[PDB]
């Protein structure tokens, strides 16, 4: 964890300062909902990182193909200004 | 309101979390924040519909959470996935 | 693979941590080192900006929340 | 006629004379030097850069002309 | 067939979503304690003494308007205030849902030509008040001009290949200005020779030459093959 | 009772979810458009008619010889607006647009921008085959996925994006 | 005048003195109002006055 | 005044009761709301000074580039505007037309530098404090918010002692010494 | 010294059978193609319904 | 106001003729119809409502 010294955490500006239950079916159902919640959370985190790693290769492929198309267009306007 | 929200505070959260309740569906993506006006209610069955999709008398669990608690194969899937999640997160 | 073979670009398995020194196991390699070192750089950078705020505290720092905070 | 406060303002400098513009909705006050015109509820709308002082205002109502001297 | 499902208002007023595990589309019944068609009803209890009110599941495989709804239309004109002229109302398949999405205040003039679906339609119509059964041919709106007055949306589920003349004559006679027009087009019943969106283009052009400006169309493909829901409005003044 | 920090109040100079993504067509395969088949409906426009006359290629027999099917040339009245507004140097194009083979549509949009009317009533339907000769209109059309378009060149029409041209 | 009308050959006046029918040489026959600023609906008597 | 109809809006376009041409976009009103200027005419008694120094820099640029009167008075004026803190660097004489602003000569006022060095938290609260008489610059107390400071006196802007806001912040940090009477 | 080739590419018909099979299942995602109608009894569309989304083409 | 309301063109009628209108005759006993003949040979009887 982020550990700070006491000599610098006791001396800081104000705004930038690091500032009954049932036994049984109720609590087992609450842990059941906790189970399905962490299931859903790990699942769609997997989904979102998969999408981000997909748009990684999308960005790289698009970047190299726009690079070569931009150089082809620049040699096109180069020869167009060369045929003056 | 917050007088029956104790009874229905779970089931709307799992309906929000329908995407991983059963590993055979993949409902399409929407956030579905809890709406301001809604109402629970049960299906009633067509009188010619019989032997096919009617749930029996002693099979009618009076809550969707109890009906989901019903089948231990679904709960077995919950158990095995939560166990592999627990051992991979510890 | 432009003009190379699969046996030209095959694989290079990594050696594991030794068994003599196995009490403090898991020899860490270059990707583990950069994974540790960028985190340590991040923690040192936020410590530096905290020390800078501290020595530029300006002790006339008044708000209205210093009757709930103590 | 009915007692109705529309705009009541104490502005610190001296005011020689003032008038309404076309309705109760706008009134121009000839202040210490600059002539100001005001909305119905007392907000100011224009500090006239011209009319470098004023003593007598009038309003030609069909011409919509605020005249100052 | 006995589980519990929550209700939620849709974008269009009057129609409701029933979100459960799967999520149905549903409407609020006019005639409680009964199912006309053979659909499933979801009954809720409002808590005063407590009332028991029921909601009929709208089957998109059996009614083209419910196909268009959950295929996604940007707007209908079947609002819970309006009046609806249902051209080609065969049975209580869709007209019951259009009736109780209109509600207890407004009328659905349902027309029909054939006699056996007409008589089971009037036997349906005795049980909910707000629909008006007509047993006339739709080609002659003159012979039922006596009894429908200035409807503000028309729906057309007629399936005979003079649809444009049908909807043109009926909309000229009874549809009020800036009023809604919803068409279900069936390409195999207009003409089987040429292809589906060619006949959709023909019928869209016949609409806008009959100065019904078309705003929107939909293919409703995962439910039925080769139909199109065209929504337009009767411009009647300034088509441009 | 008097308030602190008052300003002469002036006028505040400043302070006084149905998404729609259009679904791809039922007629469309990946880029094939499996539901155009003879007989075709060919939208026409102004530079196409002018270029066709100055290349002396007939309209209906030119389309039949280019495409080997019955073609129904279709002129929007908004493009006949432009072909009228070109002036008296194109009266030949006008009285060849007035032709009972060339059945004409009816538009509904203010003004007479025929290129936007063409691209709109194409991408509503994807059943038409566009005849044109405009470069920018050609670029709009070959940007939208999978309609065919034709253009006069040499001394016959050529057809670009249609599979069963032979 | 309009840009699309050309060599206008036969112009006649409709029988209620309100519209001007202009048949040109480019084919089209057009309608015009005579009083080009008035409009052709019934008017309440304050508008008429 | 009525959100006029289409023909009325066409028949009079140039009407605008709210914003005339000679308001110059209401910039005096806008910047006095921005910097919470109490009195009227303070913008224009700043703008007279801004126009005055660009007039004098105009005349000094007009004077030829060799004589010591011109070069001494231009470096003298540049150092005087640095010493009043209107600038921030001793920059070129082109910044005597790009950089002198009525917003800058407002930005050296007392409540805005008070909010700048976080003594208050908003400039309205700063005018509240120095109208209640809590602050001083060096020895002498400040009662009016029109006192703009110099480059020298951005360091001794401190409250007076027995100012109970000073007492409450010291007792917040519980460094409240009370032998020094505050 | 060849790369790893493919039994799929060995038969010039089969790869066109086994990539038409994919192109069937690809445009299950692009559009919502018809499938055969109401297969069982209608027990819901089994995959969700959303409100703020209309997939219907508008006319300019 | 009349210079900003002078919008005189009503609309044409039909898709126009083929070659160019050379003869037009209103009927002198009814309002909303007139006959129109164009010099390719084609004559029509327009309803103007
Ligand atoms: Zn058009």
């Amino acid at each position: 964890g982020l550990k700070v010294p006491k000599a610098v955490q006791k001396e800081l500006p104000f705004k930038s300062q690091i500032h009954v239950v049932l036994g049984g079916d109720e609590k087992k159902a609450r842990s059941f909902i906790q189970k399905v919640l962490t299931i859903s959370k790990a699942k769609d985190s997997k989904r979102k990182e998969q999408k981000a790693s997909q748009r990684k290769e999308r960005l790289k492929k698009l970047a190299k193909m726009e690079e070569e198309k931009s150089q082809r267009d620049k040699e096109k306007k180069k020869e167009y200004f060369a045929q003056n | 309101d917050d007088n029956m929200r104790r009874e229905v505070q779970r089931d709307l959260l799992l309906i929000k979390h329908r995407a991983a309740l059963d590993p055979k569906r993949h409902y399409k993506k929407q956030r579905w924040e809890v709406p301001e006006r809604f109402a629970i209610g049960t299906i009633i069955e067509d009188k010619s519909e019989f032997y096919s999709s009617r749930m029996n008398r002693k099979e009618r669990k009076s809550t969707i959470l109890e009906t989901l608690m019903g089948d231990e194969a679904s709960n077995k899937y919950f158990k095995r996935k939560y166990n592999e999640i627990q051992e991979k997160s510890t | 693979a432009k003009l190379v073979h699969d046996v030209q670009k095959k694989q290079h398995r990594e050696r594991s941590q030794l068994t003599s020194r196995s009490r403090y196991g898991f020899l860490e390699k270059h990707k583990d080192y950069v994974k540790r070192a960028q985190d340590f750089h991040r923690k040192q950078s936020t410590l530096k900006v905290l020390r800078e705020k501290a020595k530029e505290r300006n002790p006339d720092e008044y708000y209205h929340a210093m009757h709930s905070r103590k | 006629r009915k007692g109705q406060l529309r705009a009541e303002l104490f502005l610190n400098e001296t005011c020689h004379s003032a008038t309404y513009l076309q309705n109760e909705q706008y009134f121009a006050v000839a202040q210490k030097k600059y002539t100001f015109i005001y909305d119905h509820e007392g907000t100011e709308l224009h500090r006239l850069k011209q009319h470098i002082e004023a003593r007598h205002l009038d309003f030609l109502p069909y011409h919509y002309l605020l005249v100052t001297a | 067939g006995g589980a519990k499902v929550v209700i939620e208002p849709h974008r269009h007023a009057g129609v409701y979503i029933a979100r459960g595990k799967e999520d149905l589309l549903v409407t609020k019944n006019m005639a409680p304690g009964e199912s006309v068609y053979g659909e499933k009803r979801i009954s809720v209890e409002e808590p005063v003494p407590p009332t028991k009110v029921e909601y009929r599941v709208w089957n998109p495989f059996r009614s083209k308007l419910a196909a268009g709804i959950m295929g996604g239309l940007d707007e209908l004109f079947i609002a819970p205030g309006k009046k609806v002229l249902y051209l080609g109302a065969a049975s209580g398949t869709s007209v019951s849902h259009v009736s109780d999405v209109v509600g207890p205040e407004g009328v659905v003039y349902a027309v029909e030509f054939s006699h056996r679906p007409g008589r089971e339609l009037i036997s349906m119509a005795k049980k909910r008040p707000n629909i008006i059964p007509i047993i006339e041919d739709a080609r002659h709106p003159q012979k039922y001009r006596m009894l429908i007055g200035m409807v503000d949306c028309v729906f057309a589920d007629v399936a005979q290949p003079d649809q444009a003349r049908i909807i043109a004559l009926n909309s000229h006679m009874f549809l009020k200005d800036q009023g809604g027009v919803v068409i279900s087009i069936k390409a195999n019943c207009i003409d089987s020779t040429v292809d589906a969106e060619t006949v959709f283009a023909r019928e869209v052009q016949k609409l806008r030459e009959e100065r019904i400006k078309p705003l929107e169309q939909l293919t409703l493909e995962p439910y039925e093959r080769d139909h199109c829901i065209v929504v337009g409005r009767y411009m009647r003044s300034g088509l441009k | 009772t008097r308030k602190f920090g008052l300003v002469k109040r002036t006028l505040n100079t400043k302070k006084d979810l149905t998404r729609n993504i259009p679904q791809v067509s039922s007629a469309l395969f990946f880029q094939y458009n499996q539901a155009i088949k003879p007989p075709y409906q060919v939208l026409i426009d102004t530079n196409f008619i002018n270029f066709s006359i100055q290349k002396k290629v007939d309209i209906v027999r030119g389309m039949m010889d280019c495409l080997l099917a019955k073609c129904n040339p279709l002129i929007t009245d908004c493009v006949m607006a432009e072909l009228e507004k070109l002036g008296p140097k194109y009266r030949i194009a006008l009285k060849l647009a007035r032709d009972p083979r060339i059945k004409r549509l009816s538009c509904s949009h203010k003004g007479t921008y025929a290129d936007d009317c063409l691209v709109h009533r194409v991408l509503q339907h994807k059943c038409y085959i566009v005849a044109t000769n405009d470069a920018g209109l050609k670029q709009r059309i070959r940007k939208i996925p999978g309609i065919p378009l034709m253009s006069v060149g040499g001394h016959a029409y050529v057809i670009e994006k249609l599979p069963d041209v032979f | 005048h309009t840009k699309r009308m050309q060599h206008v050959f036969q112009v006649k006046y409709s029988m209620d003195s309100k519209y001007i029918i202009s048949g040109s040489d480019d084919g089209n026959v057009r309608l015009w109002r005579s009083k080009a600023w008035e409009r052709s609906n019934v008017k309440t008597t304050r508008e008429k006055n | 005044v009525r959100k006029l109809k289409h023909h009325e809006q066409k028949l009079l376009k140039k009407v605008d009761f709210l914003e005339w041409k000679q308001d110059q976009g209401h910039r005096d009103t806008q910047v006095m709301r921005t910097y919470h200027i109490q009195n009227r005419e303070d913008y224009h008694k700043y703008n007279r000074i801004c126009g005055d120094i660009r007039r004098l820099a105009n005349k000094l640029s007009l004077l030829p580039p060799t004589d010591p009167f011109r070069r001494k008075h231009e470096q003298l004026l540049l150092d005087k505007l640095y010493a009043m803190g209107v600038l921030t660097t001793k920059s070129k004489i082109s910044d005597l037309e790009n950089k002198v602003t009525v917003s800058a000569i407002c930005r050296r006022r007392l409540p805005v530098i008070m909010h700048r060095l976080k003594m208050a938290e908003t400039i309205q609260d700063a005018v509240k404090f120095i109208e209640q008489g809590h602050v001083r610059v060096g020895p002498n107390l400040i009662n009016d918010p029109a006192y703009l400071v110099t480059r020298n006196m951005e360091d001794y802007v401190t409250w007076v002692d027995n100012s109970k806001i000073k007492k409450t912040l010291l007792r917040y940090r519980n460094q409240i010494d009370d032998f020094d009477f505050s | 010294l060849t790369p790893k080739r493919n039994k799929d590419n060995r038969n010039s018909r089969v790869k066109k059978r086994k990539k038409y099979q994919k192109a069937q299942k690809k445009l299950k995602s692009v559009r919502a193609v018809y499938s055969g109608g109401q297969s069982g009894v209608y027990e819901g569309e089994k995959t969700g319904i959303k409100k703020g989304l209309t997939r219907s083409v508008k006319f300019k | 106001l009349e210079r900003m309301f002078a919008k005189p063109f009503v609309g044409q009628l039909g898709y126009g003729h083929r070659d160019g209108v050379y003869a037009i005759a209103k009927n002198y006993g009814s309002l909303n119809k007139l006959a129109t003949g164009s010099a390719d040979g084609v004559i029509k009887y327009w309803n103007m409502s």
